[PDB]
């Protein structure tokens, strides 16, 4: 494979997909560094389960998928296996046998700005909780309760989403971060995404 | 089942949204008064009414009596019970009107020099200065007289309709009067030993302070001596220290007689203030050091945020600023601190004091936003002292800043430090319940409105032992003239902080080891402290205070004996010397 793969337009991309509208993209027959990945400093979240990211470079993989979205920083706990709270409840749920990788950088400078940016959304109610690797961009209203809805806000009857309000004051565990969450995965099928040595 | 949780939640992400927005309008208001910076409070002020009352009456679909889970049920009943100004229209917003034309009345108020008409001064700056500084009778009872006359009197027709619509709105939450509604505050259910009913408040007010009388009857003679060498002929030596003559605009504090009262004027003086000045320290440094003192036993650091968005240097911009300090929960994780702090010894004890608030905030946002607040109104200015305590004392000052460490510190020195503590902290005690037995009473109608200031006068008389130079008639209304009584603050807060500052200060010394007297503990540098007291700040309002209090002192209610025992020495030395004397007040 010689191709390089387009992480970078994952990376560098100017605009983010709020998190209950996450944006899926499949990397499919390339080869990669890496090494561009983790030998880096904007992250300050970067954790792998199944791999350990100094051998991707040796490691080809059948097929990596890049999910990415925008949370709050104290939230970027939740994108992890075996987790809990409304973004893993509602929005985002990784699967316990997860071999990938979550990384997320602080987007303060871009995803907030004076007055408040209010562009992204988070799914605060559910009737149940979301399968892994589930995707719901409804806009029904929520019952939890016996009398029905008819689209009617009220008692026991509540729109599903609510928008972040990122200002640039706020408390680092309150800013926005981008994240990405690279999921590497391994078929009984040929393997075209590679790291960088074959 | 409970849907209530699945309302709450709901609730908890709406009101921080929100709240967020409500406190950056006014913050940016505090920092940059415009005709612009003012209105946008008011919309979000409206805002934020607005969204209460739908929540309230929200709330009450909700039967607090269905709810198992205390936690839940705390929370709920707090927003059917509190702010629930259903109470009409045209009254929810006469109130709001009183509301403000109160509070900006007080902060308007200019009152002119009788001999000078033109010279006419503001409190906020002004007058304040010539009650803290002035010796000159005359001059302090113009100052004095004039504010219970020009603003005071305004505020009397005001108070009235305050009282009437407010015990309204307590009577449809279920209370007795706007005063039990305030008591409210520390009621507390458990059904395990740790419940607190609102009607054992006054009696365990009344309760400590009968405690504590002695201690400010000794006080009080002391300092009523030591005044008659400054105004002979117009304070009797059997009588009430006149009202005009004391620390401040009222009797709040008598910190500001301590170069009259000091016991032994020729020790050499303990202000580290001129050393700051002498070795260029600043705003940001005096803050640096308050932050060392809390990492030292264990909490946080201070957030990038609080040091970029905090005020802590007075504007040159011209920007004009309310430079009273304050200390500012946004809810989104965004801490500051709004204070013109000068390069003083007092100024860098109230920023241990006022991060101490900070800290405290800080400490229990891990809750949901109905139960991020102190246990009780007590809990939060009970924290901030307990910083003061050990960083005022000599100890502290040689350590970590300029004392000059070949201070002698001796039995001299400490009866100075003891009486300087006992004019602001003890003097207080008596003011502060005085005046709560004021507004209760009034909120009771036990006061007709015919009797308010013959009342407040004969009470004053008999409890502070204070009277007043010139005699008012039913037209003042003397209390309004204190920030929290006309801009609707609960007070008895400060009384219940000052008891619960020495019952934390002695447990939380003996967990730092700390031997000898309690009033030379310093808490610095214990980790073991510290854990003890960052357990219960986080659990903000989610336990009743009760159990919060044991979880550090180990006892359920007010012990005013730590009071006692950290003034024990003061005591001693001051009965001495009134031995001979007389230790009460007349109250002709
Ligand atoms: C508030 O205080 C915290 C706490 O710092 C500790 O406590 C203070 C009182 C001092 O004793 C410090 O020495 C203590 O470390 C500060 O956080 C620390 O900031 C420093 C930088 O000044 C960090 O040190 C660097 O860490 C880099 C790697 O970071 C990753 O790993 C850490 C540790 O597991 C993790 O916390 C972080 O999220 C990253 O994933 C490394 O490249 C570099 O060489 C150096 O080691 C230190 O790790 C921080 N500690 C913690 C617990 O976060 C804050 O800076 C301070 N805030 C302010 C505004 O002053
Ligand atoms: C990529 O980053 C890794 C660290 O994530 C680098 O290796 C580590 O970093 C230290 C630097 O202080 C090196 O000296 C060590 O070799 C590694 N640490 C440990 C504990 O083994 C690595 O060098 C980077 N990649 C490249 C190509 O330089
Ligand atoms: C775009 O992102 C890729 C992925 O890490 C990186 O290698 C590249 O340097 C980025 N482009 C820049 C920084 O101009
Ligand atoms: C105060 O408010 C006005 C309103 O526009 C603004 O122009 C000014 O810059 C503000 N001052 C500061 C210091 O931000
Ligand atoms: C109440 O709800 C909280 C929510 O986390 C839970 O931890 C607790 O166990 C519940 N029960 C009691 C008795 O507090
Ligand atoms: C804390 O420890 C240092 C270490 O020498 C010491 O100098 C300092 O005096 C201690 N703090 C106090 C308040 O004594
Ligand atoms: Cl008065
Ligand atoms: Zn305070």
């Amino acid at each position: 494979p010689t191709n390089l793969c387009p992480f970078g337009e994952v990376f560098n991309a100017t605009t983010f997909a709020s998190v209950y509208a996450w944006n899926r993209k499949r990397i499919s027959n390339c080869v990669a560094d890496y090494s561009v990945l983790y030998n880096s400093t904007s992250f300050s979240t970067f954790k792998c389960y199944g791999v350990s990211p100094t051998k991707l470079n040796d490691l080809c993989f059948t097929n990596v998928y890049a999910d990415s979205f925008v949370i709050t920083g104290d939230e970027v706990r939740q994108i992890a296996p075996g987790q809990t709270g409304k973004i893993a409840d509602y929005n985002y749920k990784l699967p316990d046998d997860f071999t990938g990788c979550v990384i997320a950088w602080n987007s303060k400078h871009i995803d907030a700005k004076e007055g408040g940016n209010f562009n992204y959304l988070y799914r605060l109610f559910r009737k149940a909780n979301l399968k892994p690797f589930e995707r719901d961009i409804s806009t029904e209203i929520y019952q939890a309760g016996s009398k029905p809805c008819n689209g009617q806000t009220g008692l026991n009857c509540y729109y599903p989403l609510y928008r972040y309000g990122f200002y640039p004051t706020d408390g680092v565990g309150h800013q926005p971060y981008r994240v990405v969450v690279l999921s590497f995965e391994l078929l009984n099928a040929p393997a075209t995404v590679c790291g960088h040595h074959h | 089942e409970e849907l209530a949780k699945t309302f709450l939640d709901k609730f908890n992400q709406e009101a921080e949204d929100l709240d967020h927005q409500r406190s950056l309008a006014a913050w940016n208001y505090n920092t940059n008064i415009t005709k612009e910076n003012t209105e946008k409070m008011n919309e979000a002020e409206a805002k934020w009414s607005a969204f209460y009352e739908e929540q309230s009456k929200l709330a009450k679909d909700y039967p607090l009596q269905e709810i198992q889970n205390f936690t839940l049920k705390r929370q709920l009943q707090a927003l059917q019970q509190s702010g629930s100004s259903a109470l009409s229209a045209n009254k929810r917003e006469q109130l709001n009107t009183i509301l403000n034309t109160m509070s900006t009345i007080y902060s308007t108020g200019k009152v002119c020099n009788p001999k000078k008409p033109q010279e006419c001064l503001l409190l906020e700056p002004g007058l304040d200065e010539i009650m803290a500084n002035s010796t000159d009778y005359s001059e302090r009872l113009w100052v004095w007289e004039g504010w219970r006359s020009e603003v005071g009197k305004q505020l009397r027709p005001l108070y009235e309709e305050y009282v009437v619509l407010k015990n309204e709105m307590a009577r449809a939450n279920n209370y007795e009067d706007y005063g039990d509604y305030w008591r409210g505050d520390y009621e507390a259910e458990g059904a395990d030993g740790y419940g607190y009913n609102r009607n054992q408040l006054i009696e365990d007010v009344e309760r400590t302070f009968a405690e504590i009388k002695p201690l400010y009857e000794h006080l009080h003679a002391y300092v009523r001596a030591k005044l008659m060498n400054t105004y002979p002929s117009y304070i009797s030596p059997t009588g009430c220290l006149p009202a005009h003559l004391l620390g401040d605009m009222w009797g709040r504090f008598w910190t500001n007689l301590y170069s009259l009262t000091v016991p032994f004027p020729e020790k050499p003086n303990i202000d580290v203030t001129d050393a700051m000045i002498n070795q260029n320290w600043n705003a940001v440094r005096i803050f640096k050091e308050a932050e060392k003192f809390f990492v030292s036993v264990g909490l946080p650091n201070m957030t990038q945020g609080f040091w970029e968005n905090s005020m802590l240097t007075e504007p040159t911009d011209g920007r004009k600023v309310v430079c009273h300090p304050t200390a500012w929960d946004l809810q989104k994780g965004d801490f500051r601190i709004k204070m013109c702090t000068k390069v003083t010894m007092d100024n860098f004890l109230t920023a241990h004091h006022e991060m101490g608030h900070i800290q405290y905030d800080m400490a229990y946002a891990m809750q949901p936003y109905l139960l991020r607040n102190g246990a009780n109104e007590g809990f939060h200015e009970a924290v901030g002292e307990i910083m003061s305590l050990s960083a005022s004392t000599p100890k502290h000052l040689k350590s970590i800043g300029l004392l000059p460490s070949d201070f002698r510190e001796d039995n001299e020195t400490e009866i100075n430090f003891l009486l300087k503590q006992a004019l602001t902290i003890v003097g207080t005690l008596p003011f502060t319940y005085m005046l709560e037995k004021w507004r209760w009473m009034v909120f009771k109608g036990e006061i007709p409105k015919d009797q308010w200031m013959k009342k407040w006068w004969e009470m004053k008389r008999e409890i502070v032992g204070v009277m007043e130079p010139v005699p008012h008639d039913e037209t003042y209304c003397d209390p309004a003239a204190l920030y929290h009584v006309s801009n609707d603050f609960s007070f008895i807060r400060y009384y219940t902080r000052t008891i619960y500052q020495f019952q934390f200060q002695e447990a939380l010394c003996q967990a730092a080891k700390h031997e000898g007297p309690l009033h030379k503990c310093d808490i610095s540098n214990s980790t073991e402290a510290g854990q003890k007291l960052l357990n219960m700040l986080r659990l903000g309002k989610s336990k009743p205070w009760t159990l919060a209090l044991e979880n550090v002192v180990g006892a359920r209610n007010m012990d005013v004996r730590p009071l006692l025992n950290y003034f024990e020495p003061l005591f001693g030395w001051l009965k001495d010397q009134n031995r001979n004397s007389f230790v009460g007040w007349n109250t002709d």
